[PDB]
């Protein structure tokens, strides 16, 4: 499966778990930045790897990134 | 004893053989006769057609030289108005609106004083503001 | 499943891509798992000696099937007018037409003709009879089975060499100067004096009697007594008959110079000197490094010396960084090697050494063009696997403010300057070429723009080249540089005052926009590999490329689009740009020697000026006869080539499709026969074990590319065999 | 009409069945489909959805009238 | 298909092989050892 | 366990395939307040029935899309949806959403995972790293 | 002159070697 | 009149109107696909005809798909 | 050529000419001429409409001159 990390550079604005299609990211309390909490990716193993978290990302470089790995059924987003 | 096999067009056989039918190229009905006069004098090949040399030699500097120089000033007149006003707009407040709306009047304040380019480009030179360091330009993560 | 076994990550893959990808990292070893340093070394020694072995084993076939189906022993009887033979036709598809046409060269039986030029080869060696070709082939099997043996045995565990063997530089560079480069020209010259030249001249030498006769009459004791010109003494006269004994001399080491007069190649005797003192020049150099004893000098220091005070750290660190690199030393020997089989090419279109090889103009335009080729490949491949050591063994703090360094931190000036160089070149040479085109189109062709290739007349005239009246250097009689009494200098003058071979062929304004528009592909092909080398570690738009990896497909539509933002795209960009140097290389060489062949030079000089000529006076008159290989009449020897002709326009065609059209659409094609497979009566009895999706972005990349590389190779040999075959052959 | 005509009219029938084909897919899957569920969300016109699922190239509709212009051109 | 080089049968019977006996052999052992599953 | 009167659909060709009873599948359930056309991911209107739904879809992407679709183009929003994996055996496995509270919002006793101490430009250099098993992000 | 069959076939036998030999090398290889 | 032995208007005017006509049915596809995407509603479509393309769209593609396979073979 | 030049565009992505836009942006930076409006690479759907756009105007002109020169040259 695909990997998502999430740098100490999130400014907590939750606009990539909103983004995500396949419910991969959640946002956990903080202390880093103003609003206190920070994304995370438990439901890592039924990522697709759209990257529509990195594009949501707003940060100068995205404090969130995706890196392509081994591929399963779900990974491939097979229906069959 | 330069350029032996490149031979005067006044006496290439070639070149006096075809420049009786050369073709008209405006309305004027002579155009031909004195595009073949001012080609006689040229340096033609074998089959009879004029030859630049440039290596240097101010005998052939009509070849490149001349047309260089003008081709230079030129280029340099417009590269520097565009520099100018380029850099003119842009202390304003809107300087991207006035890229795509062009300020005729400054616009055509800079067209006219571009003729003294080169002593504007060397007084920007020596003033040391025509170059920024490299330190002053964001660049790319090695 | 257990392939691939050298990744887990692709054995899970449950689709048909774990079959391609496993494919196409098999011979990656750096990222297998569970690979050591060691490993990868000794893996890599074994697949060295597999490939050495698959080159001996394919030029003994070259010999074998030469031998046995073609007509050696007859060609050598009349070289300029009988067709090499390569190998015998075995197809049942073929009809009687094809049978008739194909039996050519007094064969009795469809045969090929060859063009690779092993005949004259062969001849030149000094090979004449059938049986020297076949025990030569059994020779070079045996040759093989011993380096596969040898690779086997180095694979064993008592033979396994260490870590530390492997990153011998000194001794290595000792050995294989001194041995594999000095010893084996050494031994070339000696092949050549005691068999090749006594086979030129009439005495036949082999291995039953070349005990007993001495190269030269007066042999080995001038050699030892210093008086060296007794081997000079009594050249082959200009009169002398290639494998005869008539007007043939005794000297074996000469500086005669020029061509042989009857074969138009160079000297046996000077290729013997030639061999000879570039062999003692190799040995002298081969006991330059220390290896155990007191004496030689050492890599690292002669490196970390050479530091100035303009590029900071100079040459510091730089032993570490080479020797730990593999990919460092790759892309160094590909830079290498295509520079020199650049070499290969102009130095042997122009110089032959193999008799009678200059009148077979097929085979000399396929030579060039096959080893240009190859350059090509190999220069592209130096600049690839450089990029890959860049984003993999690359370590900055090493590496620091020395000129490795140096070269990441002005690579945006190197950058511009070169884009700005490319566009300069192709914005005045694409202005120039239209400009010719349109005043010619109008029907007044005298308002061309004709610029003679002056620089490059005086050099041909600093060589000797008497037809311009420069009068310089070699051209003037009374400089110094032409009155040293050099041995070579009347051959190489006679050799270049005449018009009747390739060296230093006349050339004109059309050879000076055509080597302008090569140096501007060649320039922008340099930037494309270049700006991918360098921004392979990041850019901009990706600041941490190198953590993704050197090949990867995209970062996503995101950011702005990446789209190819790889380098591993750079380099599948930059192919293309090669391809199409390498066409414009070939065209003009193409067409310049069939007009110098022909004699109707002055075609090529009046219509080269102009694109129109280009595509009229060489595409369109040229295919006259290549695409009438089979005709609704009739089929004659040039149908084959038609047949691939239009064999490499259908697959330059193919790789259209996965270059333009992208995966989602195959992916929802393929979803839908999927369905149509699964809802079936009498075909759902049978069902795939690997889940069929379509090919990957990087793999359709890489699939366009090749389809497009095959059918442009293909297309350009068979119409340059068949044009010239038909012209001239 | 002979050979020559059976074999071009039945290639005219080839290449309209498929410039056919291509517009149709695109038509009929430019809501959604089994690879991507939501494409009409992401609007008619856009590159891709990401190099995801193996890769997401040219799944548009507007990707598809692209496609459908080169055959088009060959018909 | 007919050839007057010494031992011309052998073309009439390593084609053949070469053409069809190898390749079908080779895609069988091939299409065999990458679907095996499991042992790696 | 997985209760629910499916909505009325006519059937299409987009369902499910040997997948859903060879390696899984995907059900959504959720509360209607009155019976109304939505649009099936997999292609078509059906209308939804007044109380409980079950849908059963191949993959979790169209059961996520099927509830935004209920989140977002209804004015009594549906806010109940539950998402779960349904094994070929019998197991079901309830994925969405997992604690019971959107992960839009920030809710407590949230484990963090895959969060790195350092920015993305801290990472170290592969060569630092190869030879091992390992990636600059991995470490 | 030409060859003989007895030729070719020795030399088929000959080849037979470096085929034993490259199978070896193959396995090894890929161990 | 005199238009027949004009080869060259004939051959113009069919090439240019050939054309015309292939760029306004790729024309069509484009924006069917625009209005699918935009401005079609389910809540309006219930088991009417576009429904139903919209169910067997699978088996349309599939067959389509088959006979253009057919066809360029064969051809 | 045209059509030729199309293949710029079809065969080629975004990034590289992004980063290539950056290489030039910091040389016009250097002589501080750097434009206001900052230059961006071609969109990927801009990318490929330009593509198929060139494409087609290079083909059929190719076809317009050789269809009018033989048939303005058939008498
Ligand atoms: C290698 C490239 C090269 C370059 C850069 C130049 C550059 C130059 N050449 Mg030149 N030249 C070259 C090759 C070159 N040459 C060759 C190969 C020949 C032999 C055909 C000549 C023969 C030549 C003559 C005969 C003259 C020049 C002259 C000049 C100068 C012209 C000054 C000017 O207008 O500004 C200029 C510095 C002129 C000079 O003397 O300038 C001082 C001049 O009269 N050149
Ligand atoms: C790699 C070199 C090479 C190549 C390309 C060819 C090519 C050919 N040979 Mg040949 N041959 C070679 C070496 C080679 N030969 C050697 C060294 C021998 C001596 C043992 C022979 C003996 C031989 C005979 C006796 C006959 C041919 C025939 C033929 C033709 C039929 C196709 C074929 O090879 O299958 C048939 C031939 C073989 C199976 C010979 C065995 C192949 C050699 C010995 C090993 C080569 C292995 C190679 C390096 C593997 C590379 C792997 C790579 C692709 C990944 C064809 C033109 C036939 C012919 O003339 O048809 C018209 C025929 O009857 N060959
Ligand atoms: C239906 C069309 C057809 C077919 C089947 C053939 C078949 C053949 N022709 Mg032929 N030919 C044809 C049309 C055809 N021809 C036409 C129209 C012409 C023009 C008139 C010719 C002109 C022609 C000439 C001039 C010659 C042949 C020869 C041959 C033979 C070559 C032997 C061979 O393929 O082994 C060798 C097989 C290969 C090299 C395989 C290459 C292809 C694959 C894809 C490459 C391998 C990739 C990859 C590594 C594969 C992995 C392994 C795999 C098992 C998975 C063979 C019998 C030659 C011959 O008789 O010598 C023996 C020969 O000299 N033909
Ligand atoms: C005298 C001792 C000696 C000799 C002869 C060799 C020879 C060789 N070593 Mg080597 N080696 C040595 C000592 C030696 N080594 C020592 C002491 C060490 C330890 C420090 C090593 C460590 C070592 C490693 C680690 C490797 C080798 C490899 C090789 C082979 C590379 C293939 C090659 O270059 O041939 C082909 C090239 C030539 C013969 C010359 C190059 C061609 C020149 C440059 C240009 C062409 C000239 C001419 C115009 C072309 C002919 C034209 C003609 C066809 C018409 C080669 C056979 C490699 C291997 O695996 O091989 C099994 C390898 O990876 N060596
Ligand atoms: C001595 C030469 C040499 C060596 C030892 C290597 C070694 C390596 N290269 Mg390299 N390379 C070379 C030359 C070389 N290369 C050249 C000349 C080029 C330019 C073309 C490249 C371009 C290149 C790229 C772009 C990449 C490598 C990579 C690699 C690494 C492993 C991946 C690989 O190539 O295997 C896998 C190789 C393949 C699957 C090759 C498949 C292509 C086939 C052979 C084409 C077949 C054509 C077809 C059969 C034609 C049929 C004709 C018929 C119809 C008649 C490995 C370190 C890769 C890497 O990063 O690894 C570290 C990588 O991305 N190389
Ligand atoms: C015939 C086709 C063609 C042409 C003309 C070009 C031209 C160019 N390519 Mg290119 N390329 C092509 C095919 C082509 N490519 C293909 C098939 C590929 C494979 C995908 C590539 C891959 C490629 C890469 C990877 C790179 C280039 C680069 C370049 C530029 C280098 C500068 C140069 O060569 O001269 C200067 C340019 C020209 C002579 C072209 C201008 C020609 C016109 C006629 C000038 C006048 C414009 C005209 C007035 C506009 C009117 C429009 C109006 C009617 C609407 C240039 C713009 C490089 C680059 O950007 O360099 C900076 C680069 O990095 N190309
Ligand atoms: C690579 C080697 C190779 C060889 C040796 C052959 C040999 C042959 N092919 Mg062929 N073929 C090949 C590759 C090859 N093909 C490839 C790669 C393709 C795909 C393009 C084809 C496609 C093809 C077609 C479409 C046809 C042939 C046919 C034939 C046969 C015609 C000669 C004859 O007398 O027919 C009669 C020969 C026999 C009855 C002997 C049968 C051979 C043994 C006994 C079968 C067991 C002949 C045996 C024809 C055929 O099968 O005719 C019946 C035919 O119609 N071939
Ligand atoms: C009756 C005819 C007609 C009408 C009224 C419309 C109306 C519309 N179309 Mg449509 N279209 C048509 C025919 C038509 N189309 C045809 C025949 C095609 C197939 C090619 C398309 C393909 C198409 C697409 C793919 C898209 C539209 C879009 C649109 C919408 C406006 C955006 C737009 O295209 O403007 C902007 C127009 C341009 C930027 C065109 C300028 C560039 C052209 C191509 C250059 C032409 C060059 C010329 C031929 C030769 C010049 C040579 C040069 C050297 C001088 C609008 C609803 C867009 C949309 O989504 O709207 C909802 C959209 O994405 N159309
Ligand atoms: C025929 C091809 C012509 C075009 C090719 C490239 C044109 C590029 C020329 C631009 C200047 C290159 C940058 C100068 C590079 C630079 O100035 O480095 C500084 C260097 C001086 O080196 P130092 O003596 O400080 O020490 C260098 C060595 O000691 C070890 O680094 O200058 C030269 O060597 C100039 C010759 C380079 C050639
Ligand atoms: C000042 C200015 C600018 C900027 C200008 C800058 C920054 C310029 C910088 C230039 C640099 C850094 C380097 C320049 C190098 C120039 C070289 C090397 C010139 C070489 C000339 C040669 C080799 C002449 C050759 C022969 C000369 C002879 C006369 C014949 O022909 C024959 C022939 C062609 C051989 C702009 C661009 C911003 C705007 C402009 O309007 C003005
Ligand atoms: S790549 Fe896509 S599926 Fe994966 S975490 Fe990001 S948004 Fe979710
Ligand atoms: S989009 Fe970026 S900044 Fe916003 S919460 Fe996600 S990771 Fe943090
Ligand atoms: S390569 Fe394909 S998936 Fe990646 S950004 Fe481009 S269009 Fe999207």
């Amino acid at each position: 499966s695909h990997s998502v990390k999430i740098y100490d550079t999130c400014i907590g604005c939750t606009q990539c778990v909103r983004a995500c299609p396949l419910d991969v990211l959640e946002m956990v309390p903080w202390d880093g930045c103003k609003a206190a909490q920070i994304a995370s990716s438990p439901r890592t193993e039924d990522c697709v790897g759209c990257k529509r978290c990195e594009t949501a990302c707003p940060t100068d470089f995205l404090s969130i990134r995706v890196y392509l790995g081994a591929e399963t059924t779900r990974s491939m987003g097979l229906a069959y | 004893d330069d350029f032996a096999n490149l031979t005067p067009c006044s006496e290439n056989p070639a070149y006096l053989a075809k420049s009786k039918n050369f073709l008209n190229t405006t309305n004027d009905p002579n155009s031909g006769k004195i595009r073949a006069e001012r080609y006689a004098s040229a340096l033609c090949g074998p089959e009879g057609y004029p030859h630049l040399i440039v290596d240097g030699r101010f005998t052939h500097a009509g070849d490149f030289l001349i047309p260089s120089i003008l081709f230079l000033y030129i280029a340099g007149w417009i590269g520097w108005v565009g520099r100018s006003y380029l850099i003119e707009i842009r202390e304003s407040k809107n300087p991207e609106m006035q890229e795509v709306v062009i300020n005729v009047p400054l616009a055509i304040k800079k067209m006219l004083g571009g003729f003294l380019w080169p002593l504007a480009a060397v007084g920007e030179y020596t003033s040391g503001k025509l170059v920024m360091k490299d330190s002053e330009i964001p660049t790319s993560p090695r | 499943t257990k392939f691939p076994k050298f990744s887990q990550d692709l054995a899970q893959d449950p689709t048909t891509r774990r079959i391609w990808y496993g494919i196409a990292t098999a011979h990656d070893f750096e990222t297998h798992d569970g690979m050591t340093e060691e490993n990868l070394y000794q893996k890599i020694f074994a697949s060295h000696f597999g490939h050495i072995a698959i080159i001996f084993l394919w030029t003994s076939g070259t010999l074998f099937h030469v031998a046995w189906q073609g007509n050696f022993e007859q060609w050598i009887k009349d070289p300029l007018n009988i067709r090499p033979i390569a190998h015998a036709i075995w197809d049942p598809h073929f009809g009687e037409g094809a049978v008739n046409a194909f039996t050519q060269a007094g064969a009795s039986n469809p045969v090929n003709i060859a063009y690779s030029g092993v005949y004259h080869w062969f001849y030149t060696i000094g090979m004449t009879t059938n049986q020297e070709l076949y025990s030569g082939a059994v020779f070079l099997l045996v040759l093989a089975s011993l380096f596969l043996f040898a690779g086997w045995l180095h694979l064993q565990p008592k033979f396994r060499p260490s870590l530390a063997w492997f990153k011998n530089a000194e001794s290595r560079l000792n050995h294989h100067l001194a041995g594999l480069f000095g010893v084996s020209s050494l031994a070339w010259a000696g092949h050549l004096v005691h068999v090749a030249i006594p086979e030129a001249r009439g005495q036949h030498v082999g291995w039953d009697n070349f005990l007993s006769t001495p190269p030269h009459p007066a042999g080995l004791m001038p050699f030892f007594t210093g008086n060296w010109g007794v081997y000079a003494a009594d050249p082959d006269t200009a009169g002398h008959i290639f494998g005869t004994s008539e007007g043939a001399g005794t000297a074996i080491l000469t500086f005669l110079g020029g061509f042989h007069p009857q074969t138009e190649s160079l000297w046996l005797t000077d290729i013997a000197h030639h061999h000879l003192a570039i062999a003692v020049i190799f040995i002298i150099a081969g006991h330059m490094y220390r290896t155990n004893w007191g004496i030689g000098h050492s890599i690292k220091e002669i490196l970390n010396a050479h530091k100035g005070p303009l590029t900071g750290a100079g040459h510091t660190n730089l032993y570490d960084t080479i020797n730990n690199s593999l990919h460092f030393q790759l892309g160094l020997a590909l830079a290498s090697l295509g520079v020199i089989t650049s070499l290969v090419a102009q130095h042997m279109y122009s110089l032959p050494s193999y008799a009678f090889i200059a009148q077979d103009h097929t085979t000399q335009a396929a030579l060039y063009t096959h080893h240009q080729y190859i350059a090509g490949f190999l220069m592209v491949g130096a600049f690839a696997h450089g990029a890959i050591f860049f984003v993999r063994d690359y370590d900055p703090v090493a590496n620091k403010d020395n000129v490795l360094a140096r070269m990441l931190e002005h690579k945006e000036a190197l950058i511009s300057h070169l884009s700005w160089v490319s566009l300069f070149l192709g914005f005045h040479t694409l202005g120039l070429y239209v400009h010719n085109d349109v005043v010619v189109a109008f029907g007044t062709p005298e308002k061309q723009i004709l610029i003679e290739p002056v620089f490059a007349q005086w050099i041909q005239a600093t060589s000797g080249k008497a037809l311009y009246g420069f009068d310089v250097l070699l051209s003037n009689p009374d400089s110094i540089a032409s009155t040293t009494g050099a041995a070579w200098l009347p051959g190489w003058l006679d050799a270049i005052n005449s018009g009747t071979n390739s060296l230093f062929l006349t050339i004109g304004p059309g050879d000076f926009l055509v080597h302008h528009a090569i140096a501007l592909g060649l320039h922008t092909t340099a930037l494309i590999l270049i700006k991918g080398a360098l921004d392979a570690r990041g850019s901009k738009l990706m600041p941490d490329k190198k953590d993704f990896g050197y090949s990867f497909p995209c970062d996503g539509p995101g950011r702005g689009g990446t789209c190819d933002i790889s380098a591993w795209d750079a380099f599948y960009l930059a192919m293309f740009w090669m391809l199409n140097t390498l066409g414009w290389l070939t065209f003009y060489w193409h067409w310049k020697h069939l007009g110098v062949w022909s004699g109707n030079v002055a075609q090529f000089n009046e219509n080269s000026t102009y694109l129109m000529g280009w595509f009229r006076d060489y595409l369109w008159a040229n295919s006259a006869q290549l695409i009438n290989g089979y005709n609704p009449y009739g089929v004659n020897n040039l149908s084959v080539w038609a047949w691939m002709f239009l064999f490499g326009h259908l697959v330059w065609a193919t790789g259209f499709m996965f270059l333009i059209s992208w995966r989602g659409y195959w992916q929802e094609l393929i979803e839908t026969i999927v369905w149509a497979h699964e809802r079936t009566p009498l075909a759902n009895l049978v069902r795939w074990k690997d889940k069929p999706v379509a090919l990957s972005i990087v793999q359709a990349r890489l699939v366009g590319l090749a389809h497009f590389t095959v059918g442009y190779v293909l297309t350009y040999a068979a119409f340059l065999i068949a044009s010239t075959a038909g012209k001239f052959g | 009409l002979g050979t020559a005509d059976f074999m071009v009219h039945h290639i005219h029938a080839f290449t309209i069945h498929v410039t056919a084909l291509i517009l149709l897919k695109g038509v009929l899957y430019a809501r959604s489909s089994r690879l991507v569920p939501d494409k009409a969300n992401l609007g008619f016109r856009f590159p891709c959805d990401g190099p995801g699922r193996g890769g997401t190239c040219q799944v548009s509709g507007w990707d598809h009238v692209f496609l459908g212009l080169f055959w088009m051109y060959n018909s | 298909m007919d050839g007057s080089y010494a031992a011309s049968y052998l073309p009439w019977i390593l084609i053949p092989m070469v053409g069809w006996l190898f390749p079908a052999v080779t895609m069988g052992l091939l299409f065999i050892h990458i679907e095996s599953e499991g042992e790696g | 366990e997985l209760s629910g009167q499916p909505p009325k659909f006519g059937g299409s060709t987009g369902g499910l395939l040997s997948k859903a009873n060879r390696e899984e599948k995907y059900a959504i359930t959720w509360t209607s307040a009155s019976e109304q056309v939505f649009e099936m991911p997999t292609g078509g209107a059906a209308i939804m029935n007044e109380g409980e739904n079950l849908l059963y879809l191949a993959r979790k992407e169209q059961c996520l899309a099927l509830g935004t679709q209920l989140r977002t183009k209804f004015k009594p929003k549906i806010q109940d949806y539950k998402i779960y994996r349904v094994y070929p055996s019998g197991e079901v496995q309830y994925l969405h959403p997992a604690d019971g509270v959107f992960p839009e919002k920030v809710n407590e006793g949230r484990e963090a995972q895959g969060t790195k101490t350092r920015r993305i430009g801290q990472n170290p250099e592969p060569v630092t790293i190869k030879f091992s098993g390992k990636a600059p992000y991995e470490v | 002159m030409a060859l003989s069959d007895t030729q070719i076939l020795a030399a088929l036998v000959v080849a037979l070697l470096p085929a034993f030999l490259a199978f070896r090398l193959s396995t090894e290889l890929y161990k | 009149p005199y238009q027949a032995i004009d080869y060259a208007t004939q051959l113009s005017l069919f090439t240019h109107h050939m054309w015309i006509g292939g760029f306004l049915i790729v024309g069509a596809g484009a924006h069917g696909a625009i209005f699918m995407v935009r401005d079609y509603d389910p809540a309006k479509n219930v088991n009417n005809l576009l429904d139903r393309m919209l169910r067997h769209r699978d088996a349309i593609i599939s067959h389509l798909n088959w006979v253009c396979i057919f066809l360029g073979f064969h051809s | 050529f045209v059509f030729a030049f199309s293949l710029m565009f079809l065969f080629s992505g975004r990034g590289y000419w992004q980063e290539l836009i950056e290489s030039i942006v910091w040389a016009h930076n250097k002589l501080n001429v750097a434009p206001a409006i900052q230059p961006r690479a071609l969109s990927i759907i801009q990318g490929r409409a330009v593509g198929v756009a060139h494409y087609l105007l290079g083909g059929i002109v190719t076809t317009w001159a050789f269809f009018l020169a033989r048939s303005l040259s058939i008498g």
